[PDB]
């Protein structure tokens, strides 16, 4: 709902994850990270990261 | 869950904003109508995911 | 003599702005269309009296809310300065939505429909469930206009029995998450 406006439109790409792979060592996290990060050169986990 | 979707989602609209530096005191707040955390969508995905 | 801006800082222009005072001075107070910038020049000033910066009632419809509603301001012997007030527009859309309690195996033979309330026999959409738990009808405008959410499934009652939900939910809101339960017999 945010986004959807442009006067509401907030320069800060947002990157939302439902992870899966959670209680169990967050293997989801692990290898999406992974995928995001050493695979690929694109993708936002390298751009500007804020706070996860 | 509301309240604490309420208090999540403010700080993070501040943030982004840049509204810190933009006056809005932290004694008011944004999701008042319009924009209200839906208490029935909330509970209702909640029933779901329990399902 | 501040700025009216939105939410990300777009400067909002027309905005009516205006200033109404308090104790002996309620009496005392105009107005100002703003800019584009923002740039509203609100006069007569007069010491000894806190002022109210606040959205004239007329003039500002196509505006929701304005996050400072009022700031309060001391009047001493001098102008005031830099005053920021964000403002929100008026969403007109309905963004409808709803789960749907019912089986697996059910939901892709199920399309949830949204028959208009004075006509019950020519649906509006005609959302198939498919393979999701979750409609997400196209944003409505929010006017009165009860509907109905008649639950239109393929199976017949020859090899099952089922009873298909309807809900009225009036569009005067802003949301809405029916929750449709779908329990199928025999």
């Amino acid at each position: 709902r945010l986004y959807t406006y442009k006067r509401t439109h907030a320069a800060y790409n947002l990157l939302f994850f439902a992870s899966g792979g959670g209680k169990f060592n967050y293997q989801g996290t692990k290898r999406w990270l992974e995928d995001n990060l050493d695979h690929t050169d694109s993708s936002l986990l390298q751009d500007n990261v804020a706070f996860v | 869950l509301t309240r604490n979707t309420r208090i999540i989602a403010e700080a993070l609209t501040r943030v982004i904003y840049n509204l810190t530096e933009k006056g809005t005191p932290p004694d008011m707040p944004v999701f008042t109508e319009q924009m209200q955390i839906q208490q029935e969508q909330l509970d209702s995905v909640m029933d779901w995911l329990t399902n | 003599y501040g700025t009216v801006s939105s939410l990300n800082g777009e400067p909002e222009q027309g905005v009516a702005m205006e200033a109404v005072g308090q104790n002996d001075c309620s009496i005392y107070g105009e107005d100002t269309v703003t800019d584009e910038e923002g740039k509203f020049r609100l006069r007569g000033l007069l010491p000894g009296c806190v002022y109210h910066v606040q959205l004239k009632a007329e003039g500002n419809d196509h505006i929701e809310r304005a996050l400072p509603h009022h700031r309060v301001i001391e009047v001493g012997n001098n102008d005031i300065d830099d005053v920021n007030i964000i403002v929100f527009r008026q969403i007109n859309q309905f963004d409808l939505s709803g789960n749907v309690i019912t089986s697996s195996e059910y939901l892709p033979t199920l399309w949830v429909k949204l028959y208009k309330s004075e006509n019950l026999d020519n649906p509006i959409q005609t959302v198939s469930l498919g393979q999701s738990l979750f409609f997400h009808f196209p944003p409505l405008l929010r006017d009165g206009e009860n509907y109905v959410v008649l639950l239109d499934s393929t199976l017949p009652r020859s090899q099952y029995d089922y009873i298909l939900p309807q809900v009225s939910f009036t569009a005067v809101g802003y949301h809405k998450h029916i929750t449709l339960i779908f329990n199928p017999t025999r």
